[PDB]
RNA sequence: UUUAUCAUAAAAUAUAACUUAUAGUUUAUGCAUUUUAACACAGAAUAAAUGUUAUUAAUUUGAUAAAGUGCUGAUAGAUUUAUAUGAUUACAGUGCGUUAAUUUUUCGGAAUUAUAUAAUGGCAUAAUUAUCAUUGAUUUUUGUGU
RNA sequence: AGUCGAAAUCCGCUAAGGAGUGUGUAACAACUCACCUGCCGAAGCAACUAGCCCUUAAAAUGGAUGGCGCUUAAGUUGUAU
RNA sequence: AUGUCGGCUCUUCCUAUCAUUGUGAAGCAAAAUUCACCAAGCGUUGGAUUGUUCACCCAUGCAAGGGAACGUGAGCUGGGU
RNA sequence: AACGCCUCUAAGGUCGUAUCCGUGCUGGACUGCAAUGAUAAAUAAGGGGCAAUUUGCAUUGUAUGGCUUCUAAACCAUUUAAAGUUUAUAAUUUACUUUAUAAACGACAAUGGAUGUGAUGCCAAUGUAAUUUGUAACAUAGUAAAUUGGGAGGAUCUUCGAUCACCUGAUGCCGCGCUAGUUACAUAUAAAAGCAUUAUUUAAUACAAUGACAAAGCCUAGAAUCAAUUGUAAACGACUUUU
C-alpha cells in the first residue's frame, strides 16, 4: 500500500549523553558506553534537537515499516545496558552426579566438566564486554555479566546447548543448563 | 594523452554493479575503448551472501568430463570474475571480437598507473542509483574468496599501503590549494583582471 | 539525443587510411602521396541517441570498425 | 488511450408496427471515438433485444469533465472477470478526472489481477464525496495538512555523460 | 529529524522534467504516492496534474489554504517577496548559467577566455612563493635574493 | 473549466489573541523568557476560502477535421541515335501602337470605372416538385427584381 | 456429592456464580473458567474469494530463458511513444 | 549389413538411502529398533547348482539398497542361443 | 516486532556436518611469468655494446593548418536510496579523530565537467603562421636556469626498479633569458583568377619513433650444441655428470 508515516520518540533520562553519527546509535552513562552499528538495517532516526530520540520509516509496505518499534526496542534495552547492565543465572539441575562448573579470572569464561562423569572436558568461550562468574550463597547457580542485551542471553545460549545428550529419549533425563531469571545489575535493587 | 575518446576510460567499482556496468563498457568496447576497471574487490550482485554464491557453483561444478584440462577454464581472482560477464557479450570467434579483449584491462588492487590517473563514474551502474532499499546484495570480493581466492587479505596489506599513503598527498596538496587562493589576494589588482570572468562564470566563479 | 544529431545532415563523410607507395604527381593541390582516403555522404539520423546512417563514395572498406574516420563541416548552414 | 467518456444513445430501427422506439442510454468511458460505437453494443445486448443492425446510435457524446481543476475523487463500482471467479467489486482510485480515473484504474486493475480488458464493465462512476472511502491506501491523503518529505525525482538515471566525472550523490540534504 | 525538504503546501517548486522546464510553480496538493497538483501564478502556468517525480523542490514554503484558488495565491506569492529574494539564493546565482551561460556567444568568447591566459600570466609568478619554512634561505639564493628583493623592500634593487 | 463580477451561504482549514502541555531554559520545585515542527476548531476578526446562484475579461480551456497557412532544411534517382523510317509544336510570359484622374514614390510604380455576358452566389418575391417534418425547414423546378 | 457419561431442571443467590469449565481428576473437595466490573481507549475479528511467489517436483556425460546476465529489473501484466 | 544374449576386467555418473557424519520424531527407560528431513564422500562382498538378470541357499558382516547409455566381442570368452 | 501480547524472522548477530569449496599432496598460458649469471672468435684486424645520444641524409607516427591540446596530481580512509554531506567554532585527538554548537546546503534551475578540483592549455606574438617580426617610453609585478658532499624517500604482470624524485654539507656568483597593462616607432613577411576551389586532403614546424650511410667519443674480451662419455636415467630422445 506504501503507507505514509510512523514514528517514535522514546523518553531519554537526564543522566546520558547518547548520539547518533547518522545510522550509529552511541549511548554512554554509568557503566561505560555502548554503540551498536545500524549502518545496513534501513532506518531512519534523529535525535529531535533534544535529549529524546525519535526515528521514522518514510512510504514502507509492512516489513520495513515493522522497523520502527525494533530499532526503538533496540535501543531501550541499550538504556538499561549502560547504566545498569545485564544478568543472568543458570541453574544447573542434575540428576545423579553433580556438575563441576567452575570460573575463574579473566579466564571468566567457564571451566565445566563431570558430565556425566565423563571425560571430554566441555568448554565454552564468551564475548567480549561479558563475564561469567558462579554465584556465591547459593548452591551451583552462576551469574553473567555484560552490557549487550545480545550477548548476554547468546553467551548464555552458548552454555544451553553445550552440554546435552545425545542419541537418547530427552524426556528421560531432563539434565542441563538453563536460564531461570532475565535480570539487571542496577536495576533496581541490584 | 590521447585517444580514439579519450586514451583511457579508468572505473571505480564501489556500487559500480557487475551487470550494468559490463553491458555498458562491452558496447563501448566496440567503439573505440581502451578501457580499464579496477578497485573491483567491492563491485556487487543481487541476491545474496549464500544465494549468489550458489550461482558460482553451478559454474565451478562444471567441468570438462574426459579430459578436465580441457574445459571450462574457471577463474578464482575477483578481476577475472568481472570478465565472466564480458566474455558472453563480446563474440570471441572472430577476429574482431578478440580485438577488444587486447583493449581491456581489468584489476582489483588498484597498482601500477591506475592509481594516479583519475578515475570516473558512470551512474546506472551505481548500487545507490538501481538498487532499491532492503534488498540485499552480495559483495565480489567477500564471495570470491569464499569460493576461493587466496588474497582477500593479501591486497589489504598493501590497500592500506596506499590508502595511508594517500592521506599525506591531499594534505601535501591541502595547504597547496589553499596557498592558490591565498596568492590569488595578490592577483586581483593585476591591472583590470577579473571583470571578463565575473560576467562570465561570475556566480562563485 | 536525436535533436543533436539533426545538424549532422548532409555532410559529407571522409576517412583516411594509409598505404605504402606514391604513384600519382603533386598536380592539384600539392601531394607527395602517402595519404589514401575514399569519401562520401552522410544522410539522416537512425538512432534514437544520435546514431545517423551514412553512405560512401564506394563503400567502406570492411577492416575500419573501429577506425578513427572523420565529418567535416561541408556544407553548413545556421 | 487515455479513455475519454462518451454516453452514448441507441434507436431500434423505427418499424411501423411500433414506431418512436424508447431509446435507452449508457455512459461509455473507451479509448477511442470510434471503439465506443462497436463497445454500446456489448452493454445494450445485456437487457434488451435489440441487434445491430436492427437499431442505430444515435449521437454519442464526447462529455468535458466539469471539474478539473478540483481533486474531487471517486469510487467506481467494477466487474472484473478473473480465471473463473466473475464477481461484482467495489474500489475506487483517487484521480484529478474522471478520464484519468479509469486509465489508472484499468492500469491497476491489469496490474495485480490480469484481468485483460475484455472481462471489465464499468458499471458505475461515483463522485464520492468524502467518509466512505475503505480503500487504506487512499484516504491517508484526506489528511490535510501534510509534512511529507518523500523526496523523489524522475530517477533520470543519471543523464548525459555515460562516463561521468561528479559521483551521483542522491539524497543532496 | 534533520529537517528535511518537506514536500508540504504550499512550497514554491522548480521542476525540470516535463513542461515546466523553467518554471516556479508550487505545490496545491498532494494527489497519490506519485501525483501532485502544482501551480505557480506569477510565471505563466495555471494548475495541472504532474507527477512527483518530475521536479525538485524549493526551500520557500507559504501557508495557503489547501482549497486555495489562484488569486489569493496570486495575492500571497507576491506578498511572501519570492521575486525578490530569488536571485538572491546563493546557488540560485548559480541558476544564472542557464540565465547567462546560455548559449555563451561566439563574439566575445576569446575575450572569455584569453583573460584566463592573463590570470595565468600573473599566477605562477606567485608561485614558488613558498612559505615552507625555507625560510632561510636555501643557497644559491644569493643569487635570487637580488630577485626577491624585488618583493618586499622594494626599492631599489638587490642589493 | 479558468479569470473577473453576483448575492447570500455558512464557515471542514489557512493569516489571525492568549492558554495549557512539552522539553531545553532564568532566578529563587515553580516561575522569567525562549522552539512549539504539543501547537488546547482555544478566541474573535479574516480568506465571507469552502458551500449557493448567475454573468463574464484579449469572453476563457483543448481536442478533430479543412485551406499553399507558410516555409525552411535534406536524402538517393533523372529515360530519351524523337527518322541514326516522321509537330521540335502549342500553351503561357516578354518589348512595340487609345485613355482619364484618384493615390502613393516621386526614379519607376501606383490606382479608375462603366466595355459585354449564361451570369454564379447575397437578398427579395412569384412559382412549383418534393420532404423527417409542418411555427416550419429541407429543398426541386424555376421565374423576376435587386 | 457440580464434575467419565446425565434423563433432566429450574432457579434461589446476584453487576456477575451455570444440577457447573476443568488436567483419560473412581469419593467430599481443592480449584479456575464462563460471566460481569477494574484496567486501556482506536479500530479489531470470523470465514470467504483470487494475482503472482510457495510447497509440491526424483535422473543417470557437465551446460542451457539461446549465451552473457539482470531484482524501485533486461523480470511475469495492462500500456503510452 | 549398427557383429545381437550373459558373466569376467573396467572407468563412470544416479538419486526414490542400505548402512557410516549432523539432527528431529515416537506407544524413544536403557539396550535395541522404527519414522523423517539434509546428505553422494569411501564403502555394498568370499561360495553350491545352473548358461543367466532375478530366484533360493551357506557364511562374513557390531551392517551387504537400487540404477544409466541393452553400458562393453578390431579387449576376451562362446556355456546356451 | 508490524500483530500492546507473545513469538528461532520481519529485517540482525551465532552453534554445525564424511557434503561443497581452500591449504595439504602431483602436473604447471606445450614456449606465460620473476629477479638473477654470463655475454664471445680476437686483442693486428674486427665483432658486440653504450645510444635513450653529440653529427647530417633518409622514414614512420602523433596534434594536420600553431594549437579537432590536454594533464598521468583528488572526493570517504569498514560502509548507506528518507539515508545525508561540506565547511566553520570550541573541547578532545596522532588523525578535517572523537564531541558539542552554528549554519551552509535543501535527491532545485545547477550537478552529468570546465570546482579544467598542485586550479588547464588556445603560447613569449607586445604583423600571433600552412616562417620569425623588432625598438622605445610608461607603470606595477618581478620568475625561469646551470657547477660540490652527507641524509629522510620510492615497487601491486615495470611507459628505466644496481637508479630514481626531496632536504641538506657546500661548490659557485645566470644576474644568459623573465611576464603583464598603456602609448609611440623601425620593418620584414604575408594575396594558390581559386572567385558556385577543395580533394587519391598536402604537411612543414615540432614531437617522438626510427633505421641506413661515411660521419661521434666511449665500453667489450663467451657459451651452447651434439658427437665421445658415464649411470642416480633409458622403446628411442631427453635427463645427472665428467675431463
Amino acid at each position: 500500500m506504501r503507507t505514509i508515516n510512523s514514528n517514535q520518540c522514546v523518553k531519554i533520562p537526564k543522566d546520558i549523553k547518547a548520539s547518533v553519527k547518522a545510522r550509529v546509535v552511541t549511548i554512554t552513562g554509568t557503566r561505560g558506553t555502548l554503540k551498536r552499528s545500524f549502518k545496513h538495517l534501513a532506518l531512519d532516526m534523529y535525535m529531535p534537537d533534544k535529549r529524546t530520540l525519535k526515528v521514522e520509516k518514510w512510504f514502507g509496505t509492512k516489513k520495513e515499516l515493522a522497523a520502527v518499534r525494533t530499532v526503538c526496542s533496540h535501543i531501550e534495552n541499550m538504556i538499561k545496558g549502560v547504566t545498569f547492565g545485564f544478568q543472568y543465572k543458570m541453574r544447573a539441575v542434575y540428576a545423579h552426579f553433580p556438575i563441576n562448573c567452575v570460573t575463574s579470572e579473566n579466564n571468566t569464561v567457564i571451566e565445566i566438566r563431570n558430565f556425566l562423569g565423563e571425560k571430554y572436558i566441555r568448554r565454552v568461550e564468551m564475548a567480549p564486554g561479558v563475564t561469567v562468574v558462579n554465584s556465591t550463597a547459593q548452591k551451583d547457580e552462576l551469574i553473567v555479566e555484560g552490557n549487550d542485551i545480545e550477548s548476554v542471553s547468546g553467551s548464555a545460549a552458548l552454555i544451553q546447548q553445550s552440554t546435552t545428550v545425545k542419541n537418547k529419549d530427552i524426556r528421560k533425563f531432563l539434565d542441563g543448563l538453563y536460564v531461570s531469571e532475565k535480570t539487571t545489575v542496577v536495576k533496581l535493587e541490584s | 594523452m590521447t585517444g580514439l575518446t579519450n586514451r583511457t576510460v579508468v572505473i571505480d567499482g564501489r556500487g559500480h554493479l557487475l551487470g550494468r556496468l559490463a553491458s555498458v563498457v562491452a558496447k563501448y568496447l566496440l567503439q573505440g575503448g581502451k578501457v580499464a576497471v579496477v578497485r573491483c574487490e567491492e563491485l556487487n550482485l543481487s541476491g545474496h551472501f549464500y544465494r549468489n554464491k550458489i550461482k558460482f557453483l553451478a559454474y565451478l561444478r562444471k567441468r570438462c568430463n574426459v579430459n578436465p584440462a580441457r574445459g571450462p577454464f574457471h577463474f578464482r581472482a575477483p578481476s577475472r570474475i568481472f570478465y565472466k560477464a564480458v566474455r558472453g557479450m563480446i563474440p570471441h570467434k572472430t577476429k574482431r571480437g578478440q580485438a577488444a579483449l587486447a583493449r581491456l584491462r581489468v584489476f582489483d588492487g588498484i597498482p601500477s598507473p591506475y592509481d594516479k590517473r583519475r578515475r570516473v563514474v558512470v551512474p546506472i551502474a551505481m548500487r545507490v542509483l538501481t538498487l532499491r532499499s532492503d534488498r540485499k546484495y552480495c559483495q565480489v570480493g567477500r564471495l570470491s574468496h569464499e569460493v576461493g581466492w587466496h588474497y582477500q587479505d593479501v591486497i589489504k596489506s598493501l590497500e592500506r599501503k596506499r590508502k595511508a599513503k594517500l592521506r599525506v598527498t591531499l594534505k601535501h596538496n591541502r595547504e597547496l590549494k589553499k596557498l592558490t587562493v591565498k596568492a590569488r589576494e595578490n592577483i586581483a589588482k593585476a591591472a583590470e583582471p577579473f571583470n571578463k570572468i565575473i560576467k562570465s562564470y561570475g556566480y562563485e566563479v | 539525443r536525436k535533436e543533436h544529431g539533426s545538424f549532422y545532415v548532409g555532410k559529407r563523410c571522409v576517412y583516411v587510411y594509409k598505404a605504402e607507395t606514391k604513384k600519382c604527381v603533386p598536380q592539384h593541390p600539392e601531394r607527395k602521396t602517402r595519404v589514401r582516403a575514399v569519401w562520401g555522404k552522410v544522410t539522416r539520423i537512425h538512432g534514437n541517441t544520435g546514431a545517423v546512417r551514412a553512405r560512401f563514395n564506394r563503400n567502406l572498406p570492411g577492416h575500419a570498425m573501429g577506425h578513427r574516420i572523420r565529418i567535416m563541416l561541408y556544407p553548413s548552414r545556421i | 488511450g487515455l479513455l475519454k467518456e462518451y454516453e452514448v444513445v441507441g434507436r431500434k430501427l423505427p418499424s411501423e408496427k411500433e414506431p418512436q422506439t424508447p431509446l435507452y442510454k449508457m455512459r461509455i468511458f473507451a479509448p477511442d471515438n470510434i471503439v465506443a460505437k462497436s463497445r454500446f453494443w456489448y452493454f445494450l445486448r445485456q437487457l434488451k433485444k435489440f441487434k445491430k443492425t436492427t437499431g442505430e446510435i444515435v449521437s454519442i457524446k464526447q462529455v468535458y469533465e466539469t471539474s478539473p481543476v478540483k481533486i474531487k475523487n471517486f469510487g467506481i463500482w467494477l466487474r472484473y472477470d478473473s480465471r473463473s471467479g466473475t464477481h461484482n467489486m467495489y474500489r475506487e482510485y483517487r484521480d484529478l478526472t474522471v478520464g484519468g480515473a479509469v486509465t489508472q484504474c484499468y492500469r491497476d486493475m491489469g496490474a495485480r489481477h490480469r484481468a485483460r480488458a475484455h472481462s471489465i464493465q464499468i458499471i458505475k462512476v461515483d463522485s464520492i464525496p468524502a467518509a466512505k472511502t475503505r480503500r487504506v491506501h487512499v484516504k491517508q491523503f484526506h489528511d490535510s495538512k501534510i509534512k511529507f518529505p518523500l523526496v523523489q525525482r524522475v530517477h533520470h538515471k543519471g543523464n548525459r555523460k555515460l562516463f561521468s566525472f561528479r559521483k551521483p550523490r542522491t539524497y543532496f540534504q | 529529524m534533520p529537517f528535511e525538504r518537506f514536500v508540504q503546501t504550499g512550497r514554491i517548486a522548480k521542476a525540470s522534467a516535463g513542461p515546466l522546464k523553467g518554471r516556479l510553480v508550487a505545490i496545491v496538493d498532494v494527489i497519490d504516492q506519485n501525483r501532485v497538483l502544482v501551480d505557480g501564478p506569477l510565471t505563466g502556468v495555471p494548475r495541472q496534474e504532474y507527477r512527483l517525480n518530475n521536479l525538485h523542490l524549493t526551500k520557500y514554503r507559504i501557508k495557503f489554504p489547501y482549497t486555495a484558488p489562484t488569486r489569493i495565491v496570486r495575492k500571497a506569492w507576491t506578498e511572501s517577496d519570492l521575486k525578490a529574494q530569488w536571485k538572491v539564493s546563493p546557488w540560485s546565482v548559480k541558476a544564472q548559467n542557464i540565465c547567462k551561460r546560455s548559449s555563451l556567444n561566439d563574439f566575445d568568447r576569446f575575450k572569455l577566455r584569453y583573460a584566463k591566459r592573463q590570470r595565468n600570466k600573473l599566477l605562477t609568478i606567485a608561485f614558488n612563493t613558498l612559505k615552507k619554512r625555507t625560510k632561510a634561505d636555501g643557497t644559491p639564493r644569493v643569487l635570487k635574493k637580488d630577485r626577491r628583493e624585488r618583493l618586499r623592500a622594494e626599492k631599489a634593487k638587490g642589493g
